[PDB]
């Protein structure tokens, strides 16, 4: 329920760098990849298993 | 002093804003690195 994201995945560990006013990761469908965690900032990749 | 001022040289330059279509490419990172205008030309 990260901020207002409801969904199921995993919650990985990736390695790509966010500007300091993007937060949400996008794709082709409009659909949340990357989100950064709101209480300590880091980079959570999310893949359905 | 205000009779005759010598100040060095500057430079300031004023466009204007029109409303278009454009594409942007983004970089394998965040950084915009090209974009393309589509009024300009046949072509584009
Ligand atoms: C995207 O960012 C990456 C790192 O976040 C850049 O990769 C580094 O770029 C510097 C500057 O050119 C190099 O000195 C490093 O050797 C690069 N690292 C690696 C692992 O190659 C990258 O240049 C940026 N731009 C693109 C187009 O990928």
């Amino acid at each position: 329920n990260f901020n207002g994201l409801k969904g199921t995945g995993v919650l990985t560990e990736s390695n790509k760098k966010f500007l300091p006013f993007q937060q949400f990761g996008r794709d082709i469908a409009d659909t949340t990849d990357a989100v950064r965690d709101p209480q300590t900032l880091e980079i959570l990749d999310i893949t359905p298993c | 002093s205000s009779s005759g001022w010598t100040a060095g040289a500057a430079a300031y330059y004023v466009g204007y804003l029109q409303p278009r279509t454009f594409l942007l490419k983004y970089n394998e990172n965040g950084t915009i690195t090209d974009a393309v205008d589509c009024a300009l030309d046949p072509l584009s």
